[PDB]
DNA sequence: GCCTATCGATGTATATATCTGACACGTGCCTGGAGACTAGGGAGTAATCCCCTTGGCGGTTAAAACGCGGGGGACAGCGCGTACGTGCGTTTAAGCGGTGCTAGAGCTGTCTACGACCAATTGAGCGGCCTCGGCACCGGGATTCTGAT
DNA sequence: ATCAGAATCCCGGTGCCGAGGCCGCTCAATTGGTCGTAGACAGCTCTAGCACCGCTTAAACGCACGTACGCGCTGTCCCCCGCGTTTTAACCGCCAAGGGGATTACTCCCTAGTCTCCAGGCACGTGTCAGATATATACATCGATAGGC
């Protein structure tokens, strides 16, 4: 059986996400979510096909750049694992309560 | 000489009415004089980008309440709302 | 005069000179300055209203920048609308984490 | 099989491998197990103050449709401007 | 000449600049200096990027210019990194970056 | 409609700077977004600048206060050379 | 007697969080506010407010950093703060890249 | 003792036990040894770019004294907004 | 007990080959930039004004500086053990296209009410003056912790 | 839980100077009439949005194995804190200007303003090659047990 050591794939995988600029994330979960929260402000809202795709954008860059600023916290605990107290920490330094 | 503007017996004024026996530094009425201008500018800052952007060219009391419900949180902008309507009806009806 | 006939005590012709000699509009319409110096007025009277109460938690009668401080940092609503301004003579919120008390 | 189908709660559906392609983009490793219970948490804080900004452009506008620039002139209120999306 | 892009030397508009500075509502009086400096500083600047753009451009051989590429060229530059500071790009990605501690040895 | 762009304009720099390159349009509506972002980075600083001074006009030397301002060390240093060398060139004209 | 080590600051915290005023001594600060000025333009003069309001701006930073920083300095197991957690939380706030 | 005297960089004068009260306000127990060669750097490059605001303000208004409102309106501008110093 | 080794095993890179899509390019055309002119006031300039910033000295007084001793912490190494990654087969809904209507954006066209504009008038709101009491202030006695037993 | 010890905490007496009124006084708010533009409103096309299905195909889902982390432990070194005591520069107070901020009044050029005009710059069609996609093809790296040190 073939299998690399854990720690490889991830490696390969982070060398492959760095390369492409597409969307992680589908485009239609995230057209259903947009839609449940408004409905909480107001009722009877359309939308335009840009306007779920130009709010994907600033959403998924600003988890790149909070993946990117709780990565560098777990190796300051001499770590690998971003466990959950690492963003809880890196949005406080960032001021977002 | 110089005459120079301020903020400085209208706050003195609203004071007295939520706490009578209340006193005030002149450096806290520094602060309130730098507070009020502060949001003022911050306010009226963006009643300036909301008549531009839908093409139009006058700040009416309909782009502040929609200033107001943008920059203040959630709960403080319930308030002043209602603070805000109540204030032009008042004013509509009188002469 | 206008700061009488809407019931407020900001005034409403000096902030109305401040939106057509600030460059804020071409025209500004007699509706926004009676509305906006109400804004201003509920604001002014919400800062006051926690900052007077830190002057009775401290046992004196005039509010220093201390009391101002008080407020704002303590309120969760206000905090957020000046998360960025910092208040000269102020100092910061007595915290301690639980660290760094002694066992 | 079908009965009543699961119907799952719409925050779910930014799905497990989806953030886990993100923290791949970010240069992250090796990610917890805990952490997308989190994130979830994360986009659900974030989208709602960004389409509470949305909503208020288009409320003031009279109209029903928000388009793409009540979301580039709600982001630059918070000051994380977007560019490509026309003005 | 006629138009003021040429008597000033550049390319981007002066006349179309001296209109969407007045009808922006910023000052009163627009000096008639002001677009011929203002329409020179923004061409400076398109100078710097669409230069920097196809230098990367070229190290993937394409012939056009993608969002890529204008995403690899502004955050390689520092003097373009600290004036987009908190612009996001649609279409970006990342820079490559992998820290030195989660490689192996 | 008619919409006011740059997309003819970052054309001819592109040729000016870079003779054999295309463009796509997702790029040239991102200059065109960008362009459009130094303009009220840039007269928005100039306009505080007028009101501050008591003045009540922008002439070609707020703008030069209002570039310094923004870009930093190498880039400004250049903008203000290259912006009065058309200025000069249009007052000589 | 010999207090034990850790109690003197923890008396410290608490009375200069009460107080209010300056800490840093204001001839070192405006001798060290002037000698900046000279690499940008010579021969400048300074009210007695502007080297005032420069230290109100100058020593709410550094205690904005410092309360940022004993959050790291926490988080990775640790009572003491160094100038890698200094460098650290620089980096998050997008001030230092 | 006197032939010349010591003359120190004017970046000490912000002294160690300075930066120390600075560290108890900020909520911090143990302080290291090697912060205060650090801190030193972190205020010179902090100072650098608000002064750069506050003579381009004066240099424009030309004038040869950098007043309060040259660097009030000029910690307006990195966000950093200061009160009670007027206006 | 270790470096090398050498495998095929999966994985990218590189190769040409073929082709679809947007990219430029040409056209007609219309809105808006340019030429031209003249009136007004903002900005330049000079001049005079008096604050207020820079200078250093004297003295003083408490912070800063220097050193030491010790102990609490940073530090590394160890052994645990679970919660991770990895891979497989299995199941599922995102993707895509494709119908279906119609709200709703965007458009022109009216039309009138609103706010700019200007002049006339006076008092709210400024500076300056003035006085009194809130808080700094210390000293003592009273307390609450602290370390040591 | 006890003991004695330094270090806040308060109570009170003092007093000083900043806030609180007071008054006069002027720029500016208010009242008023005039007025033409923006904007409200109504009517109108029609492009793009929403809803379902139909369908292929991929990613998501789940499960087990295990292994490399996370994790807590001990021990050790030292780099800190804390006190004690000289030492020095900061704070305060003052002398001593004089540059420059900020005041005035004046002059004029430059801008806004309307007017007339005329192509630069638009929308839109239109070929066409530049990348999309691929499969092949070679060449890498990757563990893995193999060999010999």
């Amino acid at each position: 059986p073939h299998r690399y050591r854990p720690g490889t794939v991830a490696l390969r995988e982070i060398r492959r996400y760095q390369k492409s600029t597409e969307l992680l994330i589908r485009k239609l979960p995230f057209q259903r979510l947009v839609r449940e929260i408004a409905q909480d402000f107001k009722t009877d809202l359309r939308f335009q096909s840009s306007a779920v795709m130009a709010l994907q954008e600033a959403s998924e860059a600003y988890l790149v750049a909070l993946f990117e600023d709780t990565n560098l916290c777990a190796i300051h605990a001499k770590r690998v694992t971003i466990m959950p107290k690492d963003i809880q920490l890196a949005r406080r330094i960032r001021g977002e309560r | 000489k110089t005459r120079k503007e301020s903020y400085a017996i209208y706050v003195y004024k609203v004071l007295k009415q939520v706490h009578p026996d209340t006193g005030i530094s002149s450096k806290a009425m520094s602060i309130m004089n730098s507070f009020v201008n502060d949001v003022f500018e911050r306010i009226a800052g963006e009643a300036s980008r909301l008549a531009h952007y839908n093409k139009r060219s006058t700040i009416t009391s309909r782009e502040i309440q929609t200033a107001v419900r943008l920059l203040l949180p959630g709960e403080l902008a319930k308030h002043a709302v209602s603070e805000g309507t109540k204030a032009v009806t008042k004013y509509t009806s009188a002469k | 005069t206008r700061s009488s006939r809407a019931g407020l005590q900001f005034p409403v012709g000096r902030v109305h000179r401040l939106l057509r000699k600030g460059n804020y509009a071409e025209r500004v319409g007699a509706g926004a300055p009676v509305y906006l110096a109400a804004v201003l007025e509920y604001l002014t009277a919400e800062i006051l209203e926690l900052a007077g109460n830190a002057a009775r938690d401290n046992k004196k009668t005039r509010i220093i920048p201390r009391h101002l401080q008080l407020a704002v940092r303590n309120d969760e609503e206000l905090n957020k609308l000046l998360g960025r301004v910092t208040i000269a003579q102020g100092g910061v919120l007595p915290n301690i984490q639980s660290v760094l008390l002694p066992k | 099989k079908r009965h009543r189908k699961v119907l799952r709660d719409n925050i779910q559906g930014i799905t497990k491998p989806a953030i886990r392609r993100l923290a791949r983009r970010g240069g992250v490793k090796r990610i917890s197990g805990l952490i997308y219970e989190e994130t979830r948490g994360v986009l659900k804080v974030f989208l709602e103050n960004v389409i509470r900004d949305a909503v208020t452009y288009t409320e003031h506008a009279k109209r029903k449709t928000v388009t793409a620039m009540d979301v580039v002139y709600a982001l630059k209120r918070q000051g994380r401007t977007l560019y490509g999306f026309g003005g």
